[PDB]
């Protein structure tokens, strides 16, 4: 019951309740039948303070759901730069591959987030990683017409 | 449904999140 309440607290930005539930023994690594953890939900919905509290209390920064999606994948796709930075500082795998072969860099390129792309690159994101469709992050930025992101990915590749 | 190509695993997780 505490784990379900913790998932819901993360979903709805219930920071104070997150603290209370974990003081009362809730598993910070509670996981639903889809593989989704409180940290995934806080990352997806942009709840930065909840991300921080969960990490402080032992959340697995690299939890994969049943599709191989990590909290970093979700924060990168949803445009939450500070969360991206916090997750990386806590040891998030910058080049985690989901079941489609997409990395956080692929998703940040897919959703056109320039500074998130840049931070991922500064932390070692792999410009040569291909997803299961043969696409690198650069290919995605070409496909979606984002010239600024394509330029920074091409620069990164040239200087590797 | 979810279209086949880049992002499909992300979108599938997003859909599941949307049903919680
Ligand atoms: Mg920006
Ligand atoms: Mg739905």
């Amino acid at each position: 019951d505490l784990g379900k309440k913790l998932l819901e607290a993360a979903y709805y930005g219930q920071l104070d309740e997150v603290r209370i539930l974990m003081a009362n023994g809730a598993d910070v690594n509670a996981v639903d039948v889809h593989g989704i953890t409180p940290l995934h939900l806080a990352a997806y919905f942009g709840h930065l303070e909840i991300v921080e509290v969960l990490l402080k209390t032992g959340a697995d920064v690299n939890a994969r759901d049943n599709r191989g999606i990590t909290p970093l994948h979700l924060a990168a796709a949803m445009g939450h730069l500070e969360i991206v930075e916090v997750l990386l500082k806590a040891g998030a795998d910058v080049n985690a591959f989901d079941e489609a072969g997409d990395t956080p860099l692929h998703l940040a390129a897919l959703k056109g987030h320039l500074e998130i792309v840049e931070v991922l690159l500064k932390h070692g994101a792999d410009v040569n990683a291909q997803d299961k469709f043969g696409k690198t992050a650069f290919d995605i930025s070409i496909d979606n017409g984002n010239e600024d992101i394509a330029e920074v990915l091409q620069k990164a590749a040239k200087l590797n | 449904s979810i279209r086949i190509g880049p992002g499909q695993a992300f979108y599938a997780t997003g859909d599941i999140i949307g049903d919680i």
